[PDB]
Formats: structure tokens, C-alpha cells, sequence
């Protein structure tokens, strides 16, 4: 029974940069509609037969342009929203970028033409000089700021008129007002050339001087679209409503259907990497890829999936290829319009959530057990800030743990694991604001009373200094029988990371002063006296010891009195060694626009960052500097500050190296206190 | 050649590549391609001997096009290739670094009078008597 | 209540979930519990293919 062609589905994302009005946009469509999110349009002359819409809507921030690459991979197309008086913003180019990795086929939505300094034009051009696309306008609109009354619709020839009385519901066709008939003439040949460039046939009418129908140029306008040749440009403003509903309709003529796009490429269960594909088709075997976990507070977890090929029921146990797991489906519903029709059938193109699934993570692949495939997987960026953590009592301890583990699940790009050294909590997220949004989170929906604080800078402890002839003497004949043990040590400094142990012992015992039984006891005193150093307690590295001279008793001698002698005989020489206090340092990489690229070592400079060089790059410069761990916190956000945003650096640890007297001896001091 | 606004005269060699990095200075607050720039100079390098640092200059046209200004390694690594010792500097007056004849810079002069341009061969000479004291050199015939 | 560690290395990060069941060691007084590496946070060990029931491990590949 044909019900509702997936030709008819519109898998689409919503997207824009920080402050630029899209999820007004897209509660303007559900309000035009009649309501991720699904929605019905049938156009806004009710020209089409029903459509299914489903929305999701990107965040705008880059802190959680994570989520925006897991919708673009999940999606068919999207609709690239643009603010009518900034333009294309950096962020803007770091979504297009995605977009163009996952060949998302996209139309563009020039919005705030009801603020001062609204100019369309200039949009379009920003879009072709800085994202190096091709814009095709559709629209131009009629007016700016104040005076923005309505649109012209290129294809038609005519103006659109929204009436404000009913917050734009209905609209009429007018006559292109007098002073812009000229301007849509030129831009209507622009549009009628653009889409003659789609065939050799339509070339050869335009050339010809036949006039292409208006079905020839929306065929001809979708093709191009599909191909990613060209970006059809629309515009208009909320508030009076205007643009969204010819936007919806240019959605249905000019993006992709789940039919239009690509089979999905897959690998086969089989151990030998064998590609596959899976058309989206209802007769196919099942096939779904997760691409968002929510926590729910009533229903527990709630696993979003695409589905691709074939048909799965509310209560189905599937695999997840990816973890190897059989997992049953749990309840799934579908936003049908306002209410939350629980589907029984999950067809190919469709996108629901299923409640109550264990195994599964962001970007595993659901499928037939009897037809196992591996949807191409995601990749997900490193962490590029993290932060210290720490629970004020114990109920928030085993509390922040389960926490953040939920927090890790949910979003793949946080990280939390213990500092074997510091025994902290560490997390680390996409950027500061994201690690915000995780710990309003921790201390809200779980409630768990947490300091945040910086990661320990890992602080090593060595000598500077030779020192010899370092006696040690455990001589404790006392209680019973006596303890006797004598050695006699030099100690030295090595080169900072010439030993892969950090530890040299030279046996140097000549004519048997000690039985070669005690060595071993003498060499194990000291190493575990190396891992709490006598300056400041921290493990002790890059040190050369050389026993030499000792004695022992025949009765008396034992292998732990040569081990109390060997720390006597450290503790003694390491005090008289010049002990100091280390630290290390981190190798920064930080690519930046050339204008913006002053700022950002003004400030490394303040964070004694010493600057090694500089790449010149593409997009601008990529300097290169040392900089402390200590000064290498919270710098996400100072950097986002100083480059308005287009800015990422990346971050290695380098070497052990000594941390500046001032610096060494403060923390000395305060360890001491 | 143009404006003094894409002016900065660079390229201490060709085989080190990229003159972006440490390497070749500069390309800061300018903006230019770096690719683009020793494949005219590889028609040219096999004249130049290495160890002999030449100035050229990034001069861009105002149509993306950019070349350089062929010079002649100079004074100063001159020096450190027709006496033997390389740069050094800082100690003219301290410890005796190395003293040049007259005629052994006129030799090169013809070489660098393409190089120096005040207005002779003659004239130059007593510029390459320049930076050889500030590399430490003295100069006595 | 001390619990014992069976194995011989685990999977642990001080915040895990982990299953109890009894037994005494008899050789640190006040651990009268022993965990099982199979449920719930201590998975198939490393390196084994026989008694594979103690220890949680799964029969191998072949
Ligand atoms: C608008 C949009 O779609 O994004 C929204 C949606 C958003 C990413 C929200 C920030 C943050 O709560 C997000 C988390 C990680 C919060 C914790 C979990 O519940 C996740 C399952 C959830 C995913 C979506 C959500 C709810 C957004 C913002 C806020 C807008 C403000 C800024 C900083 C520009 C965002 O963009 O950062
Ligand atoms: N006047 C006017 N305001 C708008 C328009 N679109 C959005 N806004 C306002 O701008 C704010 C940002 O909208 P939002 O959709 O949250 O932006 P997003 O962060 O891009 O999703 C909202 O509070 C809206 O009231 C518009 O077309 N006209």
C-alpha cells in the first residue's frame, strides 16, 4: 500500500552560528506546520501533498559543534542560517567545513532582515568570498531593517506578502514593487543561467532563447543542489514572519529525500573489511546508526537512531554489531505532528528514540543479527581543555563518579579519568563552556557538590650536585639480637631523560666488604626511598648512585639493616646534593588568523610561554611555544576571547625540565608549610 | 618590483625550502603564498653557491603574482667564504679574528657592485670594510 | 565490609561497580569476601583457557 513516499521525507538540520535565530525559525515552522523533532508541511499555498519534515536542530556554540558533526553524518540535508548584518562568522566556515566533509546537500537562510544594518547582498557575497561557494538567490528582499515588508520570489517573478495580522499564515502574490524590477530581472537571469548550467539540453534552450518552465528550473536548481555545485539563497525575518514558510517550500523542491542521498557505506561482520552498502529501502535488512544518547529523569536512557534500511518493532532484539551485543529495542515513539505516536515500525529514512538500551554509545550500528554490518564509524576530536575536579564530601565522591560517567556516555568528546599521581578527578571537554555545561549539569540534574580546581602540575624532585663518601650505618645491636648494616654511597645528578628509569646504581664493591646477598636489599632501599624524596616528598628522578665502600657482621647483618643503612645514607646525601624541586613543560601548537595572531602571544608571553617559532599557515599562522602545564589552564576560552573564535591549539607533554628558581622554591615553601 | 607595503627582502637560501618557518623569516601581518615562490628561484639557484645567503625581496604585484628581486650573496658571507671564517660577531677590537687584503674584495666587488647599489664597483668596497668588522674582521692591505 | 580481588590484575577505577560473593582468604585477617571477575565490572581476565567459569572468561575463538 503506497502511503507516504520516503521521496516525501525531509531529514534536515537546522544550522547557524552562535546568535542568529534558528530554533525561532524552526518554532516558526511547527507553529506554519501545526505542531529532533517531526513536522508535516504541505506548503505554504498547500500546493504539495503532505511532507514529512524531521528537524534537528545543531547547537551554535563550538563547544558542541561535536553534536552538529553527528547530526550532519545522520542527516540528508540542511538549511545554513545566516544573520542578515553579521554574515558568514568564523563558526560559520567551521560548520560549512563539516557540512562539505559529509557532502550534506544545503540551502542557505539569510535571517535578522528587521535589524539595523541588514544587507542581503552582502551576504550572498560573503558566502562566495569567504565559504568559496556558489550562491544562487532565489529571494531578494523587498526593503531592509524597518522597512522590510516582504520577498521576491526569483522563480515567479512575483512579490510575496505575508499578512501581519495572522503572523504570516497567509500571503499574497503582488507585483514587484516599481524600484526593484530591474534588480530582479538581472537576479532572475543569474537564477535561469544557474540552472541552465545543470544540462546540456537546458544550455542549449536558454542559448536558443527558449524560456525554461518553471518545473524545468526547479528540477534543474534541485539537481545542482543534490550535487553540491551550487547554494540556493532564501531570506526573511521572524517577529512580523516572513522567509519561513518560502523557506519550507524551497526544503520540499530543493533538498534531498532519504531516496536522493547515497547508499550508506558499511563494512560486513566478517574479518575481512569487506565494504557493503545499504540502500534506503524498507526490504532491505535492518540497519540504524545511534547518534545521540539522552539521560531521561523518568524513563532512563533514551538512545537516538537513524534508520537506513529496513523495518524494526517497538521490542526487537537487534545487534549492535559495533559492541558485539545483542540488544532488544525498548519503546520507541515519533513526534507524529504535536503528540508522540509510539511506532510499532520503524521504517528506512526514519528517526526515533528507543528507551531503556544498555551497550549502546554514540555511533554504534544497529542491525539484523542475521545480516550483521558496521556503519562507517565516527571519529571524535581530542579533548583540548581539562580541569580538576573534586567531590566536597564522600556521598558526593562515589555520587561524582556515576555522574560523570553518564556525562562521558551522553557526549563521547568528554573524558574523565584519575590521575595516577595526584589522585584527581580530571575532565576534560570541547572547550571550556562545554566543561561549564557538564558541571551545571553534575551539580543540578545529579546534584553532586564538586570544587573545581587545576590539574597538580606533576612536580619531580632531583640533585644538583655531586656528593661522596655519603655514609650510612644502621647499627642497632639492641632487643635480642643486633641489626648491623654499613654503606657507603656517592650520589649524582644525570641528564634529565638520558635514563628511560630515571635511576643509575653502580655496584662498585670491591674485595667482598659486603656479601653480594645484600646488594640487592642496599639497591631496593634506595629506589623505595626514590619515590618520596626528602626536600618535598615527590618522587626523586635523573640520579646516579654509586656504592663503593661498606661493612658488614657475621651474625648481626641483615638484608633490611642494609636497606635502613642505604635511606640513612640517601637521606643524609640527598640534603647535602642541592635538592630541587622539577617541573614539566608542554609543547603548544596554536593556529590562528594572521590579524588575530599579536594577541595570542601577548598572552602566551604572560603565561611564560617561550616561543619557539612560527608556520605561517593557510588560515594564518601556527606558533609553536613551551609553556607550563600551570600556565596552560583555562586557555580555551582566553584564546576563543582574543581571536573571536576561529582560533584551535593542540597541546603535548615535552620534557622534565627545572622549574624557575622563584617558581620551585614558592611551592617548596608552601609543601614544607 | 612595487610598493614599500609587500616589502620585506628575505630567502636566506633555496634547499632549506618553506621560507616560512624559522628557516625564512617573516610571512607575518603580510599574507602571500610560499610554494609559490622557489620554483622561479629553481631556474636560479644552481648559479648561486651555498653558504652564500642572497637577498631577495617578496614583492607582490597587485594581482596575486609574486617574484623576487635577484640579488648577490653579499659583504657579510663573503667573507666567511673567500677568507674562510664565518660570522662571529661582536669582537672587532678584542682578539684578532682575521685581516683581508685590498684587491681580495675588489675581485668580488663586480660581483657585488650587482648587489650594492650606491653607484660602483670602487665604492662599494669600503661597505664590504663594513659589516667584516661587526662579524669581527679587520681589513689591512 | 573489606572485600578480597581475585585474579591476578584488575579493571578498577575506585568508583565501579563490583560483585561480592563469599570466602575467606585466610591470610589477611578482616577480608572475608571474595569478588568475581565476571559480573558487572571485572571482565574476562587476561591470559586463560581453562577453568574459564572462575574468573568470568569466555571459551576463545576457536
Ligand atoms: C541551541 C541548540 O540547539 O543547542 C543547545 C542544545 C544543547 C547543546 C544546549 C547545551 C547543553 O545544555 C546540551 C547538553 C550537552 C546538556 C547535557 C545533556 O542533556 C545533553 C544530552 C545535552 C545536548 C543538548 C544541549 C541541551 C545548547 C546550547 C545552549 C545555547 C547557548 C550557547 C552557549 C550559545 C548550546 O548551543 O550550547
Ligand atoms: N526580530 C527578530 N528576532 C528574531 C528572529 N529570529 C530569532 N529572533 C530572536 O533572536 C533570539 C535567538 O533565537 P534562537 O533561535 O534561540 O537562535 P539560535 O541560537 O541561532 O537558535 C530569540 O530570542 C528570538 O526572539 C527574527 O527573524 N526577527
Amino acid at each position: 500500500a503506497r502511503t507516504t513516499p520516503i521521496a516525501r521525507y525531509r531529514n534536515i538540520g537546522i544550522s547557524a552560528h552562535i546568535d542568529a535565530g534558528k530554533t525561532t525559525t524552526t518554532e516558526r515552522i511547527l507553529f506554519y506546520t501545526g505542531v529532533a523533532t517531526t513536522a508535516f508541511w504541505s506548503g505554504m499555498a498547500k500546493q504539495y501533498e503532505p511532507h514529512r519534515i524531521n528537524i534537528i536542530d545543531t547547537p551554535g556554540h563550538v563547544d558542541f559543534t561535536i553534536e552538529v558533526e553527528r547530526s550532519m553524518r545522520v542527516l540528508d540535508g540542511a538549511v545554513m542560517v545566516y544573520c542578515a548584518v553579521g554574515g558568514v562568522q568564523p563558526q560559520s566556515e567551521t560548520v560549512w567545513r563539516q557540512a562539505n566533509k559529509y557532502k550534506v546537500p544545503r540551502i542557505a537562510f539569510v535571517n535578522k532582515m528587521d535589524r539595523m544594518g541588514a544587507n542581503f547582498l552582502k551576504v550572498v557575497n560573503q558566502i562566495k568570498t569567504r565559504l568559496g561557494a556558489n550562491p544562487v538567490p532565489l529571494q531578494l528582499a523587498i526593503g531592509a531593517e524597518e522597512h522590510f515588508t516582504g520577498v521576491v520570489d526569483l522563480v515567479k517573478m512575483k512579490a510575496i506578502n505575508w499578512n501581519d495580522a495572522d503572523q504570516g499564515v497567509t500571503f499574497e502574490y503582488e507585483d514587484i514593487p516599481a524600484d526593484m524590477v530591474e534588480l530582479a530581472n538581472e537576479w532572475h537571469q543569474n537564477l535561469i543561467e544557474s540552472a541552465a548550467e545543470a544540462s546540456e539540453e537546458l544550455m542549449e534552450k536558454y542559448l536558443g532563447g527558449e524560456e525554461l518552465t518553471e518545473a524545468e528550473i526547479k528540477g534543474a536548481l534541485r539537481q545542482r543542489v543534490l550535487n553540491n555545485e551550487i547554494i540556493l539563497v532564501t531570506c526573511g525575518s521572524a517577529f512580523k514572519n516572513k522567509g519561513v514558510q518560502a523557506m519550507l517550500d524551497a526544503v520540499i523542491d530543493y533538498l534531498p529525500s532519504p531516496v536522493d542521498v547515497p547508499a550508506i557505506n558499511g563494512i560486513l561482520d566478517d574479518g575481512k573489511d569487506t565494504p557493503a552498502e545499504r540502500h534506503a529501502s524498507d526490504d532491505e535488512p535492518f540497519s540504524a546508526l545511534a547518534f545521540k544518547i539522552a539521560t531521561d529523569p523518568f524513563v532512563g536512557n533514551l538512545t537516538f537512531f537513524r534508520v537506513y534500511s529496513g523495518v524494526v518493532n517497538s521490542g526487537d532484539t537487534v545487534l549492535n554489531s559495533v559492541k558485539a551485543a545483542r540488544e532488544r529495542f525498548g519503546r520507541i515513539v515519533q513526534m507524529h505532528a504535536n503528540k508522540r505516536e509510539e511506532i510499532k515500525e520503524v521504517r528506512a529514512g526514519d528517526i526515533a528514540a528507543a528507551i531503556g538500551l544498555k551497550d549502546v554509545t554514540t555511533g554504534d550500528t544497529l542491525c539484523d543479527p542475521d545480516a550483521p554490518i558496521i556503519l562507517e564509524r565516527m571519529e571524535f576530536p581530542e579533548p583540548v581543555i581539562s580541569i580538576a575536579v573534586e567531590p566536597k564530601t564522600k556521598a558526593d565522591q562515589e555520587k561524582m563518579g556515576l555522574a560523570l560517567g553518564r556525562l562521558a556516555k551522553e557526549d563521547p568528546s568528554f573524558r574523565v579519568w584519575t590521575d595516577e599521581e595526584s589522585n584527581q578527578t580530571i575532565i576534560a571537554g570541547m572547550g571550556e563552556l562545554h566543561l561549564d555545561i557538564i558541571v551545571d549539569r553534575m551539580k543540578r540534574e545529579f546534584n553532586v557538590e564538586a570544587n573545581v580546581g587545576k590539574p597538580q602540575v606533576a612536580y619531580r624532585e632531583t640533585i644538583r650536585q655531586k656528593v661522596t663518601d655519603v655514609e650510612g650505618k644502621h647499627a642497632k645491636q639492641s632487643g635480642g639480637r643486633g641489626q648491623y648494616g654499613h654503606v657507603v654511597i656517592d650520589m649524582y645528578p644525570l641528564e634529565p631523560g638520558s635514563n628511560p628509569k630515571g635511576y643509575e646504581f653502580i655496584n662498585d664493591i670491591k674485595g667482598g666488604v659486603i656479601p653480594g646477598e645484600y646488594i640487592p636489599a642496599v639497591d631496593k632501599g634506595i629506589q623505595e626511598q626514590l619515590k618520596a624524596g626528602p626536600l618535598a616528598g615527590y618522587p626523586v628522578v635523573d640520579m646516579g648512585i654509586r656504592l663503593h665502600f661498606g661493612s658488614y657482621h657475621d651474625v648481626d647483618s641483615s638484608e633490611l639493616a642494609f636497606k635502613l643503612a642505604a635511606s640513612i645514607a640517601f637521606k643524609e646525601g640527598f640534603k647535602k646534593a642541592k635538592p630541587v624541586l622539577l617541573e614539566p613543560i608542554m609543547k603548544v601548537e596554536v593556529e590562528t588568523p594572521e590579524e588575530n595572531t599579536g594577541d595570542v602571544i601577548g598572552d602566551l608571553s604572560r603565561r611564560r610561554g617561550m616561543l619557539k617559532g612560527q608556520e605561517s599557515e593557510v588560515t594564518g599562522v601556527k606558533i609553536h611555544a613551551e609553556v607550563p602545564l600551570s600556565e596552560m589552564f583555562g586557555y580555551a576560552t582566553q584564546l576563543r576571547s582574543l581571536t573571536k573564535g576561529r582560533a584551535s591549539y593542540t597541546m603535548e607533554f615535552l620534557k622534565y625540565d627545572e622549574a624557575p628558581s622563584n617558581v620551585a622554591q614558592a611551592v617548596i615553601e608552601a609543601r614544607g608549610k | 618590483a612595487k610598493k614599500v607595503q609587500a616589502y620585506v627582502k628575505l630567502q636566506v637560501a633555496a634547499g632549506m625550502a618553506n621560507p616560512s618557518p624559522p628557516v625564512g623569516p617573516a610571512l607575518g601581518q603580510q599574507g602571500v603564498n610560499i610554494m609559490e615562490f622557489c620554483k622561479a628561484f629553481n631556474a636560479k639557484t644552481d648559479s648561486i653557491e651555498k653558504g652564500l645567503p642572497i637577498p631577495v625581496v617578496i614583492t607582490v604585484y597587485a594581482d596575486r603574482s609574486f617574484t623576487f628581486v635577484t640579488k648577490t650573496p653579499p659583504a657579510a658571507v663573503l667573507l666567511k667564504k673567500a677568507a674562510g671564517i664565518k660570522s662571529g660577531s661582536g669582537k672587532p677590537n678584542k682578539d684578532k679574528v682575521g685581516k683581508i687584503s685590498r684587491a681580495q674584495l675588489q675581485e668580488i666587488a663586480q660581483t657585488k657592485a650587482a648587489d650594492m647599489t650606491g653607484a660602483d664597483i670602487e665604492a662599494m668596497t669600503r661597505s664590504i670594510e663594513g659589516t667584516a668588522r661587526s662579524m669581527g674582521l679587520v681589513v689591512e692591505d | 565490609v573489606t572485600s578480597y580481588i581475585g585474579g591476578e590484575g584488575h579493571n578498577l577505577q575506585e568508583h565501579s561497580v563490583i560483585l561480592i560473593r563469599g570466602g575467606r582468604v585466610k591470610d589477611l585477617p578482616g577480608v572475608r569476601y571474595h569478588t568475581v571477575r565476571g559480573a558487572l565490572d571485572c571482565s574476562g581476565v587476561k591470559d586463560r583457557k581453562q577453568a574459564r567459569s572462575k574468573y568470568g572468561v569466555k571459551r576463545p575463538k576457536a
